[PDB]
RNA sequence: GCCCGGAUAGCUCAGUCGGUAGAGCAGGGGAUUCCGUAUCCCCGUGUCCUUGGUUCGAUUCCGAGUCCGGGCACCA
RNA sequence: UUGACUGGGGCGGUACACCUGUCAAACGGUAACGCAGGUGUCCUAAGGCGAGCUCAGGGAGGACAGAAACCUCCCGUGGAGCAGAAGGGCAAAAGCUCGCUUGAUCUUGAUUUUCAGUACGAAUACAGACCGUGAAAGCGGGGCCUCACGAUCCUUCUGA
RNA sequence: CUCUCGCCCACGCAGUUUUAUCCGGUAAAGCGAAUGAUUAGAGGUCUUGGGGCCGAAACGAUCUCAACCUAUUCUCAAACUUUAAAUGGGUAAGAAGCCCGGCUCGCUGGCGUGGAGCCGGGGUGGAAUGCGAGUGCCUAGUGGGCCACUUUUGGUAAGC
RNA sequence: GUCUACGGCCAUACCACCCUGAACGCGCCCGAUCUCGUCUGAUCUCGGAAGCUAAGCAGGGUCGGGCCUGGUUAGUACUUGGAUGGGAGACCGCCUGGGAAUACCGGGUGCUGUAGGCU
């Protein structure tokens, strides 16, 4: 396995696992949520993200080392099932290997140069989130420290941001409780199902 | 719990036409019937729209313009009691009589009355009009049955020969008139003229005198309305043939007779249907406030 | 002995060194390949207007 | 090398657009093309017979021949260092009327009726068009109120 | 009080589904013509699966559709061998039903060992006056929701005419 | 150190028609005999290498990794 | 006498004649031993025309009968099929079934595609014949379109 | 060589804009829109795949993991796409035009219809900027290129 | 105020459900002797006028679903042209011009031609 120096900056057009590639090994991450996944909405108010500064490729393998490192700190502090980490970006680009000498000039030179499927990375843009926990508000300095250790396993530059939203929902946490109170939001497990006021009227009568 | 036929089916649903959903046209046959060659540029292509319905037969002559079809003249069968056939307005003899009414009305509109008589006495044989040298040319036309199955004895070909006997040039063949033998190849004009003057329906009146008089009161009740009897019927259409040739012009009623208008609801306004909603929302909350507390 | 395969480099500035030209579309184009039944009529209409015209038009003109 | 075949790069352009499939409407066939008409080429995908070539899709030519089902069109085509007038036979469903001269045929109408409209009245209307001039020295009003002060907002993520 | 929105036997469709073609299927059509008095039409398989002995375009069954007063004449034979009791789940969600018999000797057919024993599937479709616009050529239309008939409505028909027993359990 | 076929009882080995887990030895019990030797019978012993996919169905098919044996191998 | 291309040559492969999607950077054009595949055939119907019909799949019922047998009803914008590689196209259809047929025939030019704007091949719009089919409008000179092929000289057969 | 400018408006032309008119499927965007990938929980239960349970027994009775369906959620696509730029491509911006009357035709044909051609007649100021143009013959050298922004393919990369 | 026959544009026209529908019509509807077509007068073809608005069909309704149109998203994302701009790079900011898309929210829901009929 080559250094990730080699498989970094987004140089090729994206080469997904599809019906034309058909040879690519499986990524190291295969599970993506490691906290208490069954938790409701109102249990963990704040979330905290780690956000890219630069447009690069993070490998599928490097996302495994960060989620093991971030689970390990927060079962040490917040306890087992006291948080919910979600690794948000998924590896779909397939990087390739031109495995030569396959100490001799035997195989080819650059003749049939198009590589073999080597592994998977994830193509990350500037500003896009990578990982995100959600906790109690009494765990605020354990948001940063889990996300400050897990950035020593990524290339390039990341930044830690505590988000103005209510958890993993899309709604701001200042007027979340003003809006889930009367009608406009209903909790379904770990997320929030925003209801409009423009459907059939019997499912307004199913409310109240 | 089971299955989902339409959720974004509607997002990707492509309707056919206004007139294919309603089942009138097909547009495969229309495209071949209705478009002129491009090197003719303005000459209309004429047609003969013959539509049998329940209780009527409609015959029209239209042509294709870009803003809709342009109908030249039209003959009906509720029109037909003015000339003498008062009842039985969908048989093969009311089909022939509508077509001759549709033919004579056209040539009178075009002024081609005295030339192009067609065939005055009906032998039922295949006649085919020719254009006379020095006279205005014959009215060429193309029958379209539309969406009805065209086997032999279909009465859409009843109006076809009423038009041919009026002096209209229509390409056709004798192979689909009644009286054509299927397993043989012969054609019988004697069968066809008997089918054209209404003795197929006179024999069935004779078949219902001497077999069961009780079914002859149920069926053919409105031949017993005035008096129509199976000896009178073959003469009765010949008088209808001789009277539509001398007067096809179709005068219209004075037709004013009313100033009356309201029969269906208007589309209710936005504010009326918006205040209906809150008048429902208020009526639900009193049902839970007062009627669950007291 | 490997070489260079195909370029369009330098070709755009030598196309304009004599300056790509509209072919000037003169009056009276040729009738090359007009459909023959139309053309066979149109010279029957050109060999009778030279004969059977100029007594019953020179009065009207 | 690169497959010099007819109908090659036309995955999307000989395709009916989206949710306009089916049998073609009938006013397309009820279009009247005479000699010298300026038509523009757009090959459809339902009718298979008279599609021109992908070289001409999007271009605009002139009618010199009118046939039963098609129209002879002279278009300019760009070959390498010169253009050529090519005469292409295209069926009637792949063309339509180009409106590109119809903003000139309106202002030869409303120009000549306006040319004699001042000839009978003795003026200097100057019917030749000018492009957009620099703006007139106008006089804005700020009646009562004051111009609202706006400032660049701070940065946040 | 309910005018001309009423049930009737629209058609009655019978079949025997024999496992093979040949001699055994040639006299299966001898029996279904002995019931109805009209020739059967040979239905053939479109699936070749080889665990059934079945094969594509191999004539596998005989069937007919009997309509009118002869439909209810055959139907009163097959219900008095099933003793005018059905089960509730013989009624489809579109209202129409069917029950099927074993041993066609129990029906009016006399036994002959050159022919044998065959089983029937009687299947009855119900109809109101006006259901024919779904099968009309010219202006084909949907039927309307209040005019179609339900499972819950056809079982109180079977108790009205033929006065049967639903027998749910 | 590049690819070709394998991974099955305590073992070897066949197959795992897209529908069972089966020869043959080691072990245990019987049957045979005057007592034995061979012989016969029977009962056991299957994460069918892990994970994912493909139908009232996969150990069987597909393909991802690992483990193991057999190898594509110029002239300077 | 002992092919060529070739990240030196050889071995390998064929990028040597050709077609589909992408590269290709929204007209067209565009390279590499770039990627994913395909071709040297098949078809008297799978050519032609007309008619009637609707597909894949699912739901709910029916003797054996079960995931899969046949029967029925409902839903069903193409999730089917169109000989095969793909892409495009197509529903009273270009798909299924049936009835007739041979336009897969004779003849001259023009136009398009590659292109030097040469040829072959493929194709388009006609025209003059003789025909098919359909009630007719019409459609048809091979296959729904994009590939399926071949000079001079020599030979052979046919034509007045 | 053919002509144009020598002393109220260019004939003509253009690696340009403007004014109208079409053309396209890139970037972006979308996947609670089809196709193809794909994480998570929530609600409802036909159903089978199995257990705890009254129990000789019982779809008479109480439950779970699944499974399927519903509304949501995370993340994508050179060989996907509803939508969709910027840049770009064609065309038009007049006398070779506009209008009127008439004659020819063997084509077209209800029609002194349709359309072509032909003759005679009527009135020129018809975007901005710049420029003199048109056309023919003869013809050498070249047919190893290389580089740099920007956009891109193969490659870990390369003064590849 | 609407319809019938034929149409043009082909969802503001479709879809699910629920109300209303005078008069003409359209239709369901009642029959197989003929014409014709079926395993079956169910369809298709043919004879009608005893019943019917139940359906189709037409109007209207739904805090409807789509569809159409508009805001918001947003001068955001991209992009023309320019710089001896920044940065180790990846990428970025500015200059000069052009400028989207989804969620979210708002409003609409057939328009018309020819010919004939009702009121
Ligand atoms: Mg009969
Ligand atoms: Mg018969
Ligand atoms: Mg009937
Ligand atoms: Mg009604
Ligand atoms: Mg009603
Ligand atoms: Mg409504
Ligand atoms: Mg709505
Ligand atoms: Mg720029």
């Amino acid at each position: 396995r080559r250094p990730a120096r080699c498989y970094r900056y987004c140089k090729n057009k994206p080469y997904p696992k599809s019906r034309f590639c058909r040879g690519v090994p499986d990524a190291k991450i295969r599970i993506f949520d490691l906290g208490r996944k069954k938790a409701k909405v109102d249990e963990f108010p704040l979330c905290g993200h780690m956000v890219s500064d630069e447009y690069e490729q993070l490998s599928s393998e490097a996302l495994e080392a960060a989620r093991i490192c971030a689970n390990k700190y927060m079962v040490k502090s917040c306890g087992k099932d006291g948080f919910h980490i979600r690794v948000r970006l998924h590896p779909f680009h397939v990087i390739r290997i031109n495995k030569m000498l396959s100490a001799d000039r035997l195989q080819t030179g650059m003749r049939g140069a198009f590589g073999k499927p080597q592994g998977t990375v994830a193509r990350v843009h500037i500003g896009q989130v990578i990982m995100s926990i959600r906790t109690k508000l009494q765990n605020k300095e354990h948001v940063i420290e889990a996300l400050r250790r897990a950035k020593f396993k990524f290339p390039g530059r990341q930044k830690i941001h505590i988000s103005k939203k209510w958890g993993f929902t899309k709604f701001n946490a200042d007027e979340f409780e003003d809006m889930v109170a009367e009608k406009r939001l209903i909790p379904d497990g770990c997320g929030v199902k925003y209801i409009p006021n423009r459907g059939p009227l019997d499912k307004w009568r199913a409310l109240h | 719990v089971k299955v989902v036929k339409n959720k974004a089916y509607f997002k990707r649903y492509q309707v056919k036409f206004r007139r294919r959903r309603e089942g009138k046209t097909d547009y495969y046959a229309r495209k071949r019937l209705v478009i002129q060659d491009k090197n003719k540029y303005n000459t209309p292509k004429y047609r003969m729209i013959v539509r049998v319905t329940n209780r009527d037969i409609i015959c029209q002559i239209a042509y294709a313009r870009i803003e809709g079809d342009m109908i030249v003249c039209a003959a009906y069968a509720h029109e037909l009691p003015k000339y003498g056939v008062k009842v039985g307005l969908t048989n093969y003899a009311a089909a022939y009589c509508t077509g001759l009414l549709l033919a004579r009305r056209l040539l009178n509109r075009f002024g081609m009355d005295k030339i192009y008589e067609g065939q005055v006495e009906v032998t039922g044989d295949e006649y085919n009009v020719e254009s006379i040298d020095g006279q205005p040319g014959a009215f060429t036309c193309y029958l379209d049955a539309g969406l009805a199955r065209t086997t032999t004895g279909n009465k859409v070909f009843g109006a076809l020969k009423g038009a041919v006997d009026g002096g209209l040039s229509i390409p056709h063949s004798t192979k689909r008139f009644p009286g054509y033998d299927s397993e043989s190849k012969e054609f019988n004009a004697e069968v066809h003229r008997k089918h054209i003057m209404g003795q197929n329906v006179a024999d069935y009146m004779r078949y219902l005198m001497e077999e069961d008089e009780d079914a002859y009161k149920k069926q053919f009740s409105q031949y017993i309305k005035n008096s129509v009897t199976p000896d009178m019927m073959e003469e009765m259409y010949k008088k209808a043939h001789a009277a539509i040739r001398e007067n096809p012009v179709y005068e219209k009623k004075p037709k004013k007779e009313v100033k009356k208008k309201r029969w269906n609801r208007p589309k209710m306004s936005l504010a009326q249907k918006k205040d209906r909603v809150a008048q429902k929302k208020a009526s639900f909350l009193r049902a839970q406030e007062r009627a669950a507390e007291s | 002995a490997k070489s260079k395969n195909h370029t369009t480099h330098n070709q755009s500035r030598k196309w304009h060194r004599n300056g790509i030209k509209k072919p000037r579309s003169q009056r009276y184009e040729s009738l090359k390949g007009v459909d023959p039944k139309f053309l066979r009529n149109m010279r029957f209409a050109k060999k009778h207007n030279k004969k059977g015209l100029k007594k019953m038009q020179a009065n009207n003109a | 090398t690169n497959t010099k075949g007819k109908r090659r790069g036309t995955r999307y352009m000989f395709s009916r657009p989206f949710r306009k499939h089916g049998v073609v409407p009938l006013a397309t066939y009820m279009r009247i093309y005479k000699k010298g008409d300026i038509v523009d080429i757009k090959g459809m995908g339902t009718v298979q017979k008279g599609m021109p070539h992908k070289c001409y899709h999007g271009k605009t030519g002139r009618v010199y021949n009118v046939t039963q089902h098609a129209v002879g069109i002279v278009v300019n085509k760009q070959v390498k260092g010169k253009i050529l007038a090519k005469r292409i036979n295209v069926r009637i469903e792949h063309i339509k009327h180009s409106k590109s001269r119809d903003s000139f045929l309106k202002r030869v109408k409303e120009n000549d009726q306006k040319k004699k409209e001042a000839k009978e009245k003795g003026t200097w209307v100057q019917l030749k068009r000018q492009p957009a001039p620099p703006r007139e020295a106008h006089f804005v009003r700020t009646n009562g109120k004051e111009p609202e002060l706006l400032e660049p907002i701070p940065y946040e993520f | 009080e309910n005018p001309m929105r009423e049930l009737r036997i629209r058609k009655l469709c019978l079949n025997i589904c024999v496992g093979e073609s040949g001699d055994r299927l040639t006299r299966a059509a001898k029996v279904l013509e002995q019931l109805t008095g009209q020739t059967p039409v040979f239905s053939k398989a479109r699936y070749t699966v080889r665990s059934f002995g079945i094969r594509r375009n191999e004539k596998i069954a005989v069937h007919c559709t009997v309509r009118g007063a002869k439909a209810e004449e055959i139907l009163e034979k097959g219900l008095k061998v099933r003793e005018y009791e059905l089960r509730k789940n013989n009624f489809s969600d579109t209202g129409n039903f069917g029950f099927g018999i074993q041993e066609h000797i129990d029906l009016g057919i006399k036994y002959d060992p050159s022919i044998g024993i065959y089983g029937l599937d009687f299947y009855v479709v119900l109809g109101r006056p006006g259901f024919s616009i779904a099968d009309k050529k010219r202006r084909t239309g949907c039927i309307g929701a209040k005019h179609r008939i339900s499972k819950e409505e056809a079982m109180r028909w079977f108790q009205q005419k033929y006065d049967g027993i639903i027998l749910p359990g």
